[PDB]
RNA sequence: AAGAAGCGAACGAGGGGAAGUGAAACAUCUCAGUACCCUUAGGAAAAGACAUCAAAUGAGAUUCCCCAAGUAGCGGCGAGCGAACGGGGAGAAGCCGAUUAAUGCUAAUGUAGAAGAACAGCGUGGGAAAGCUGACCGUAGUAGGUGAUAGUCCUGUAUUCGAAACAUUAGCGUUAACAUAUUAAGUAGGGCGGGACACGAGAAAUCCUGUCUGAAGAUGGGGGGACCAUCCUCCAAGGCUAAAUACUCCUGACUGACCGAUAGUGAACCAGUACCGUGAGGGAAAGGCGAAAAGAACCCCUGUGAGGGGAGUGAAAUAGAACCUGAAACCGUGUGCGUACAAGCAGUAGGAGCCUCAAUUUAUUGGGGUGACUGCGUACCUUUUGUAUAAUGGGUCAGCGACUUAUAUUCUGUAGCAAGGUUAACCGUUUAGGGGAGCCGUAGGGAAACCGAGUCUUAAUAGGGCGUAG
């Protein structure tokens, strides 16, 4: 409810979407269905009618001595077909919009709990230069954090993309995953607020 | 879109109700001359489909 | 995500033949004629777990046997002095007597005989 | 993660250049579209954004100013 | 909020798949379930809805009855519990329509006492049983 | 004088058009207007503006997607086939020149390229990129190599960028080829026989026509699912029209809980090759030395052969070219024990002796190898009432080999919401957010109208049937 930014400022965010108690199950689904639709499902394999040739009985049914074969690319012999073979698949998950908005709640919460959360009044760079964004981490004594706030800059970007585990995102565009991946937050009192509306 | 294909005449002969299924009586097409009048009587009306045949009823006729 | 065979097959098939190791012929080298010797051979022990006890006994029985009519006395009626003199002493351990120690199992034979 | 961070950065200088349309200046509105314009040309090879997209993007722009 | 490492889905959440004939200890070997060599037992088996192995099915023994009502398609009936999604006071076919309660081509529509009326409304054009009219008096409306 | 011919992926349009199969047989039907044959285009094609629906307060061309809905219907009413109205979206456009082909300007793109930051010491190592220590660049930090794993060694990446010449796209201008209806008669409709419409002649509307016929022509005609009347809607017998839609022989970039030489294309290799066939056609096997050939000068045995032993090289030569590793079947040599008086699924439970390692203050135990002698003991799988069965299958080893995917539906578990739950297609700087069309539940009775915690049957209000947490 009331936390603290790292020079001090009181911060009123409500408990729905900052202090709704963790639901390890549903935290697991959603991020779960984040990485399924993460997969592209591109593959396949050739069945037998599909791999070249075959199309003539190999030998006649009986008389020769021969266990019985109708093709030479049925799945039992060497470079026949795949028997099931595999097609292009879609991975991707409905998450329902209740249950996604409750997990991206628990983070958050579960986040201020253990204190991977740190609330800044803002952190505008003002040139595109990434040893500026080192220095600033210096102080926070953040070395690896993931920087949500209203807009994000050309310049703050800039420096951000280069540092191997310092990410910048629009509060909009948030995902699980990097909440749950990147080992500290760095986010904004207003990016708070709109993640009250938003949740 | 593959959706379940449904019998036409199942869907037809029965008729869904709350917690069973009702079916019209046997027997009352022709004849029926030499069949007695409590036959005819007892036959006329409807009638409830049997436990066993039920399970039967539910995969010809899922929708209804 | 395909899955090859190769080093689970050779291991699955190593402890096989690791097992099947002094068997004769085909049973100690080719897996298809050893693995049903060691199939057999735990079959076999099965078997004998349950043999052994009745084989030692056997051998218990026939000893006390040689040491009682060596005595002057059959195992049927020195057994039965033993269980009326209340004498709990157990097959094996009157056997173990009777072949290195003779002396006590004479004095086991006379109290047998003077309870018959 | 980097994708949507490159995503990211250019939708705040859209929302800039729709506050110029909305100010109804002509340099506010030129400066900030010309700003965009490279990088949104810099996504479409990525294969972020579709280029049919982006074009019409382009031409709105252009219209509006 | 945990890591990405140690998150779970919970007990009875999942359920392992069944692989047929994966040998002894599996409890599915050599058969998958299948029993011994039948009709069944074969690849492309199946349980023919509507066949009973050759006696005249028990749809096929009863005889067809009624008809289908194209009236009837377009009757829709409102439980009394369903009003809470209207907005305003008026009970319309139309504001049914824009509550979602009825279909957005039902051409008439029936209240029936199923529920409560929580507050007073104004039913226009509907068909209003007995309960249901002296329930929606109780409440206040008028019809 | 100008065109055409032939070749070549898939998609489009049109002219013909099967059978296996399913129905547990089979002829109606299905398969299916699918396979195949034939003709012919364009980057798309077709269609397209109402002689269309609707019956709601009416809407306003065509095309595609999600619902409506597996519903209404058709069906030896069997197996199966299967809409439409309408709602929500994509895209929008109406015209009578929305045509083709060049040439000429303006703008852009493509077809070669250029620059492009920052690391040293020490120890190990054949070799440093890895280890320790301490630095630097970052709009360039998970790229490929370099003797082991490199942001700072190389090629690269971020970033900024060049065009003499030619192509392509758009805008403009101009030319020369073609076209430019003026409201529609052998036409609408009808008889016979067929075909398409979800619709199989059915009460069968609507469309097409092989045959014979044949109007009105605005005071008229078409449709509104037999048909009549009223009502509503629109003007066939002239033509054209972009977008949203379908595809990949190819070109550029990028990606993959796709494969890694029995896999992945048949083809990682001189592969549609060797080989097989008269021909149509079928169709393989086969990758790896080492970081760098530094690929073994020279000597010896040998026939100037093969092969090898030295020497040398290499970090390594049982890495020596059939060259990374190097399993199994299979076949050798050596050491230990047993075996030539003893009958059989060859093992197992005991067990003497012998050999070999360790202990131990020294023939006693522990580990390992063999196994004289005694007891018991007729393989595995399959199929069967029942198998050692003289019933099947397997010569052995190595590799490959068989319950899967998509959708629909029922039950169960779990999670979120909860008398409510949820969106689909689509939009979206695209896993967020929007999109409430639609679906399930909440009410049932009856064939239906209809009624409704009731309802059906009945003259009956009696009796009875069905009913009274998702």
């Amino acid at each position: 409810m009331d936390l603290k930014t790292v020079t001090g400022a009181a911060v009123e965010l409500s408990d729905t979407a900052f202090g709704r108690e963790f639901n390890e199950a549903l935290v697991h689904q959603v991020v779960t269905a984040y990485l399924a639709g993460g997969r592209q499902g591109t593959r396949a394999q050739k069945t037998r009618a599909e791999v070249s040739g075959g199309g003539i009985k190999p030998w006649r049914q009986k008389g020769t001595g021969r266990a019985r074969a109708g093709s030479i690319r049925s799945p039992i012999w060497r470079g026949g077909g795949r028997a099931f073979a595999a097609k292009p698949q879609d991975w991707s998950q409905k998450v329902n919009r209740k249950m996604y908005r409750g997990a991206m709640q628990c983070i958050l919460a579960e986040l201020i709990r253990q204190e991977r959360l740190i609330l800044v009044e803002e952190l505008t760079i003002s040139a595109p230069k990434t040893k500026e964004l080192i220095a600033k981490l210096s102080e926070l004594n953040a070395p690896r954090a993931l920087i949500i706030t209203k807009e994000v800059d050309e310049n703050l970007y800039l420096a951000a993309r280069n540092i191997p585990h310092v990410n910048v995102l629009d509060t909009s565009e948030v995902d699980p995953v990097s909440l749950i991946a990147f080992d500290k937050v760095i986010m904004s009192v207003e990016a708070a607020k709109q993640f009250e509306e938003a949740l | 879109k593959v959706k379940m294909k449904t019998k036409s005449g199942a869907a037809k002969r029965f008729k869904r109700t709350a917690n069973g299924f009702k079916r019209k009586q046997a027997f009352k097409s022709h004849i029926l001359t030499k069949k007695s009048s409590k036959r005819i009587r007892q036959l006329r009306g409807l009638k409830m489909v049997d436990k066993s045949d039920e399970a039967a009823v539910r995969r010809m006729c899922p929708y209804i | 995500a395909r899955v090859k065979r190769g080093v689970q097959a050779n291991r699955r098939h190593k402890k096989i033949l690791k097992r099947a190791k002094g068997y004769y012929g085909a049973r100690s080298r080719v897996y298809r004629v050893a693995v049903q010797a060691v199939t057999k051979a735990g079959q076999y022990a099965y078997r004998d777990r349950r043999n052994k006890k009745r084989t030692f006994r056997r051998l218990w029985i026939a000893r006390i046997n040689a040491g009682a009519r060596l005595n002057g006395l059959s195992y049927s009626r020195f057994i039965n002095g033993m269980k009326k003199a209340n004498i709990t002493i157990d097959r094996r351990v009157l056997a173990d007597i009777a072949m290195h120690d003779a002396a006590t199992f004479g004095a086991l034979v006379e109290k047998a005989k003077a309870e018959l | 993660q980097n994708s949507a961070s490159q995503r990211s950065m250019v939708r705040t200088y859209l929302k800039r250049v729709d506050a110029a349309i909305a100010a109804k200046d002509y340099d506010a509105a030129t400066e900030a579209y010309k700003k965009a314009i490279p990088v949104l040309d810099r996504m479409a090879d990525k294969g972020i954004i579709h280029k049919n997209k982006a074009a019409r993007r382009k031409s709105r722009l252009n219209k509006t100013i | 909020g945990l890591r990405l490492n140690e998150l779970s889905p919970g007990v009875g959440a999942k359920k392992t798949a069944q692989r047929r004939g994966r040998g002894i200890g599996s409890g599915l070997g050599k058969t998958g379930g299948r029993g011994v060599k039948g009709q069944k037992s074969r690849s492309g088996s199946s349980i023919r809805a509507g066949f009973e192995g050759g006696q005249t099915p028990l749809y096929r023994r009863l005889p067809k009855f009624g008809f289908t009502s194209k009236m009837a398609m377009t009757t829709a009936e409102v439980r009394l519990s369903e009003l809470n999604k209207v907005e305003g006071d008026v009970i319309s076919v139309a504001t049914l329509k824009t509550a979602n309660i009825i279909r957005h081509d039902m051409k008439r529509a029936r209240i029936i006492l199923s529920g409560d009326v929580t507050k007073a409304y104004t039913f226009q054009g509907v068909k209003v049983t007995k309960g249901a009219k002296q329930a929606i008096e109780a409440a206040g409306g008028s019809i």
